[PDB]
RNA sequence: AAAGCAUCGCGAAGGCCCGCGGCGGGUGUUGACGCGAUGUGAUUUCUGCCCAGUGCUCUGAAUGUCAAAGUGAAGAAAUU
RNA sequence: UAGCGGCCCCCGGCGCGCCGGGCCCGGGUCUUCCCGGAGUCGGGUUGCUUGGGAAUGCAGCCCAAAGCGGGUGGUAAACU
RNA sequence: CGCGACCUCAGAUCAGACGUGGCGACCCGCUGAAUUUAAGCAUAUUAGUCAGCGGAGGAGAAGAAACUAACCAGGAUUCCCUCAGUAACGGCGAGUGAACAGGGAAGAGCCCAGCGCCGAAUCCCCGCCCCGCGGCGGGGCGCGGGACAUGUGGCGUACGG
């Protein structure tokens, strides 16, 4: 519903993946501030949203997504068909939202079959 | 064998209709809202031979409903229609003779011409001169009505075939004898090339089945299966009976 | 056709399903693992059903 | 029309076979084609052996000759893994490679993995930077012994083991060749219906 | 991953998911004109394994094809000869619907090459092919050297010669004793070499 | 050939015909006073008997025949 | 004409010679994980084709897969 | 109402490209006779040939086994000799007719999809500067555009990884 899907909205909104440019931004500075102390900082890769159809399938199977969005409106319908049934059977939770451009909106593509989270 | 006339036709070339000076396809006014829930009238200015046709036709202009614009309508003249004359067309119009109504309004034992086979299709029975159909029943539960055609047979149509009130003017062409081989072909230079007939045991056996012969005869039963292939179904084709027609018509 | 083969096999109708299944699937051998399998799904069920 | 005694002829010229007749006037062309071709590969490919790569032993299929042996496309992946070589190795230093191959009997497996250590042995590595050799042979080994190897390198050749004369023995003498031959065709013959009925009477008799 | 399921789902042709799909495809696409440029592959997984990427250069035309043989086009059924060749129904075609589809799309667009087709629905009068083309002047496909083959010029109009997939499965072309007709690359092939009269110099 | 005469098919999902093909095309800008197919041959006066044969046509309750598919039975299955 | 004859001009690959530069780990053993192309195969039937003969290949139509499976094993079929 | 996103479509003398037609000896895909032989003739033969249509290249096609075999086994394709006028086909008539092994010519192997893992790590276009520099590009930059999660690239393909 409305209230619900603004609601999951405003929080896939805070794990939105980087843009190329906001990646390169990260880079750079990254690049020169750990050369001046130790370079070998990998620490912890930020939580971030998880897309596509194909890589929402395998964190299913593994059982690492903790919540699982897909679009609606997805055509061919069969790139998504199953998706519902193996999240239940995964038992992993699993919504169905309205607009494939919705949740594209997110990834900064034009259009998205489905979404997951991980970690928050 | 060689391909036989009757085969030819169907190629058109020689054998198609000669339509050059024909004054253009008589048809009812096409149905709309006006002629579905009132009437329109509309207002004969001319009629007109059509060659080819021994029917007369009728120029009839009716305003446009949505356009201020005259619509010019080619109509089949129901005998008595004369210029001047306003002739009205919907269920709601009168059962005058030139009225154009749908057939499940009017009364048992109607006279009408021009009448359509389906609803909406402008007009195919009874267009002929001098011929009619009659309207017989009514079916108000399933819409239907029961017609009378010239030939005699009865035809269950939609209430809503629209139809002349009225008999098809210029009858009693056939009573007339041609008298002369040169009226005969006058009157199909105007139709198409299908005159004059030669017989096909005057012909020779590549071009008719039934040519040759040091005698002119058929040789074989003139009656022939309606399966019969193209170029072999010559005579009487899928004849029920044959001879003089003695005492009434049957079925 | 794997539904009318699953009728036959509850009527243990056992011919009648692999004769059905052969005209259907085509070889011999492909009917039996058809029919072989469908008689495990059902097998499931009644175990499904009995608990 | 037949004429007193002859042979039934059936000649196959009842087609356009004037249109489809391959002449060989351009045989001692091709010859020659062929020979410069060898004669420009070989150069190029100098100091390497101009047959090419070294094939192994195979021993020919079917009864008509299995006795016999030849070259083999290339050694199989076993005899290569035996002879310490990676595949991929084996390729560029001449040895031919087939990865279909696959050895059925031990004997074969041998005598290829010998070839290919006896092949190595003989084999001159040429330094990939001439100033700097890591690995490769020796510089006198290089300057001197390199040269093209023609023809076939190792021909493989049908090899027969002399066996001298020897006192027969009383049971050879006794052997019975031919019967010990129809028995055995007997056996092969009648071995199933032999089991079937031994095995009838089996539940028969339990 | 995903596509596995799809590979899977698209086996069960007969399920009542892949049924109606199949039917509310095929009502669409008979609504269509004969040769019509699709946006994307209906079948993701098919396309790709097929030959197809998504990238700029590869597309997609969805071609519909009458079912049915090849009946012989001789004015009346007669055909001048002796009985054995007086078949006028009953006669196939020595090709594939799914290869006259390359053809069709082949034909069409010139400038583009066939590399592959797959089925999508059939109804009883049309067979529905998706053929996906690759643009040969593309730069994403002139400077990827994995699909540089296609742009040489022995590779034009494959669907014509019989070198796309479904155009090669009619020529009788394999490996074994089943495919002896087609020894030396081509069934005229190796008419030409066992009916040539080998006469040597010396003889 | 012809007018005249007679017979036959057809109410359009149709008759007759074309066409390799698109339910494409001719008749048909048509609709039984029409289109299509035959015979005879103006007018006058007549046009008898025969439905056994061969055609054509109507009918299909029902028996006799009657293909592919399907259904059954036996068989390990092909098959019968 | 003959000639590993001469001279001139142009063009190309190789051979070593800084760079403009890019690019840069491999093999073995052990443990664990992973592993495949569907209206396709196959079956029926039809037509063509083949030396392929109870069907060599191809195509149409109908049926329509499996995963210790599938194909082949030149006589149809079942079991091994 | 409207404003946006996507999807499916459309128009343009839009920016930049590409196809057409020819030749056709040889090559690839179709279609495809009859004369003729059978002392007649219909299956057969002629012949998958002539004629007809389409598509190429300097060669084409084929090609790295869903192979052959049944041996102590061979090992992509093509061509030659042989197999062989043979096995087989055939109004079992006329006629037709391959393959495997063997010896040679040549010799070369490989790539995806999938399945996974890597922060899409990938690609196209545009603008600018520097260098080789008839546009062939290399790099750097741009909070430039687009493709792309309905899946680009690296690794990896049955010889396992
Ligand atoms: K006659
Ligand atoms: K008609
Ligand atoms: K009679
Ligand atoms: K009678
Ligand atoms: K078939
Ligand atoms: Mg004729
Ligand atoms: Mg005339
Ligand atoms: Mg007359
Ligand atoms: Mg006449
Ligand atoms: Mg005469
Ligand atoms: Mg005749
Ligand atoms: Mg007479
Ligand atoms: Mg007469
Ligand atoms: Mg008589
Ligand atoms: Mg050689
Ligand atoms: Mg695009
Ligand atoms: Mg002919
Ligand atoms: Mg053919
Ligand atoms: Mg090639
Ligand atoms: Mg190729
Ligand atoms: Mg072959
Ligand atoms: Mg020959
Ligand atoms: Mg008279
Ligand atoms: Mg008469
Ligand atoms: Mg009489
Ligand atoms: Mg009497
Ligand atoms: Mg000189
Ligand atoms: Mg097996
Ligand atoms: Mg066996
Ligand atoms: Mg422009
Ligand atoms: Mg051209
Ligand atoms: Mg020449
Ligand atoms: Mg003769
Ligand atoms: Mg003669
Ligand atoms: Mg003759
Ligand atoms: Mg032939
Ligand atoms: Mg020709
Ligand atoms: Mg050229
Ligand atoms: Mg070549
Ligand atoms: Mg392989
Ligand atoms: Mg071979
Ligand atoms: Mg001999
Ligand atoms: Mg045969
Ligand atoms: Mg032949
Ligand atoms: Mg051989
Ligand atoms: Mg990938």
């Amino acid at each position: 519903d409305r209230q619900t899907a603004t609601q999951l909205l405003k929080l896939a909104h805070k794990y939105r993946p980087e843009t190329k440019q906001e990646k390169k931004q990260r880079l750079l500075a990254r690049a020169e501030k750990k050369a001046a102390g130790k370079g070998d900082v990998p620490t912890k890769r930020p939580p971030v949203l998880r897309a596509g159809v194909n890589t929402v399938t395998t964190l299913v199977e593994n059982k690492k997504a903790q919540l699982v969005v897909i679009a609606h409106d997805v055509d061919p319908i069969e790139l998504v068909v199953f998706l519902p049934a193996l999240c239940r059977k995964m038992g992993v939770p699993y919504c169905i939202i309205k607009g494939k451009a919705r949740l594209g909106r997110l990834v900064h593509r034009k259009t998205c079959t489905t979404v997951a989270f991980t970690q928050v | 064998g060689r391909v036989i006339r009757g085969q030819r036709k169907g190629a058109g070339s020689v054998f198609r209709a000669h339509v050059k000076h024909r004054k253009g396809a008589a048809r009812l006014r096409a149905v709309d809202f006006a002629e579905r829930h009132g009437y329109i009238k509309g207002i004969v200015k001319d009629i007109i031979h059509d060659p080819g046709r021994g029917a007369p036709l009728a120029k009839v202009v009716f305003r446009d409903p949505y356009r201020f614009k005259k619509r010019t309508e080619l109509f089949i003249a129901a005998e008595g229609i004369h210029t001047g004359q306003f002739v009205y067309c919907g269920k709601k119009a009168q059962l005058n003779i030139g009225n154009v109504l749908p057939v499940g309004t009017m009364p048992e034992g109607t006279i009408v011409c021009c009448l359509e086979e389906k609803p909406g299709d402008r007009g195919k029975l009874a267009r002929a001169s001098g011929n009619y159909a009659t309207v017989i029943s009514h079916n108000p539960e399933t819409k239907k009505t029961r017609v009378k055609l010239p030939s005699g047979s009865k035809k269950v149509i939609s209430s809503a075939n629209r139809a002349v009130v009225g008999v098809v003017a210029g009858g009693g062409r056939i009573d007339k004898p041609i008298l002369k081989a040169g009226r005969a072909y006058h009157k199909y230079k105007a139709k198409r090339n299908c005159w004059p007939r030669v017989r096909g045991v005057a012909m020779n056996p590549v071009e008719h089945p039934f040519g040759g012969g040091n005698h002119q005869h058929i040789g074989k039963p003139s009656t022939i299966r309606r399966d019969a292939p193209a170029g072999r179904k010559v005579g009487l084709i899928a004849a029920r009976r044959t001879g003089r027609l003695r005492g009434t018509k049957t079925v | 056709y794997e539904r009318r083969a699953m009728e036959l096999l509850k009527v243990s109708k056992d011919k009648r399903a692999l004769k059905f299944i052969k005209k259907r699937v085509g070889t011999h051998i492909r009917a039996k693992r058809k029919r072989e399998e469908l008689s495990n799904v059902l097998a499931a069920m009644r175990k499904a059903a009995a608990k | 029309a037949p004429s007193r005694n002859g042979m039934v002829l059936k000649p196959h010229f009842h087609k356009d076979w004037q249109r489809r007749v391959a002449t060989w006037f351009n045989q001692p062309a091709r010859k020659i084609r062929r020979r410069k071709a060898r004669q420009a590969k070989a150069r190029r490919i100098a100091p390497r052996p101009a047959s090419g790569p070294i094939r192994p032993i195979v021993r020919c299929p079917t009864v008509r000759y299995h006795t016999k042996v030849r070259a083999g496309r290339g050694f199989s992946l076993e005899e290569l893994r035996v002879a310490g070589i990676h595949k991929k190795v084996a390729r560029t230093i001449g040895i031919s490679v087939d990865p279909r191959r696959r050895n059925k009997s031990t004997e074969s497996l041998q005598a290829n993995v010998q070839r290919l250590k006896e092949y190595r042995s003989k084999l001159i590595l040429f330094p990939r930077k001439p100033s700097a050799p890591k690995k490769g042979d020796s510089s006198a080994e290089e300057l001197k012994l390199a040269t093209q190897l023609t023809g076939p390198v190792m021909p493989v050749r049908n090899v027969y083991k002399k066996e001298k004369a020897r006192v027969i023995t009383e049971e050879e003498k006794n052997f019975k060749a031919f019967a010990s031959l129809r028995m055995a065709r007997a056996n092969a013959r009648l071995f199933g219906i032999r089991a079937k009925r031994a095995k009838e009477a089996a539940e028969q008799d339990v | 991953g995903a596509y596995k399921y799809i590979q899977e789902l698209w086996r069960k042709k007969q399920s009542d998911v892949m049924r109606f799909l199949l039917r509310v495809r095929c009502w669409q696409y008979r609504q269509l004109s004969a040769l019509h440029r699709a946006p994307r592959p209906t079948r993701p997984d098919k396309a790709r394994r097929l030959g197809y990427k998504a990238k700029q250069g590869y597309v997609i035309y969805r071609i519909r094809v009458r079912r049915g043989g090849r009946k012989r086009p001789v004015p009346k059924g007669a055909t001048y000869g002796k009985p054995v060749h007086h078949g006028v129904n009953q006669l196939k075609f020595a090709r594939s619907l799914q290869s006259v589809a390359e053809e069709r799309a082949g034909r069409h667009c010139g400038a583009l090459r066939v590399l592959n087709s797959y089925w999508v629905g059939e109804d009883s009068t049309y067979k529905f092919f998706e053929v996906i083309l690759i643009d040969p002047f593309h730069k994403a496909i002139r400077r990827n050297p994995d699909t540089q083959w296609i742009t040489k010029p022995v590779h034009k109009h494959r669907e014509m010669r019989g070198l796309t997939s479904a155009g090669r499965k009619s020529r009788g072309l394999g490996k074994g004793h089943k495919f002896h007709h087609t020894i030396g690359g081509s069934r005229r092939a190796a008419w030409r070499r066992r009916n040539t009269l080998q006469l040597h110099r010396y003889r």
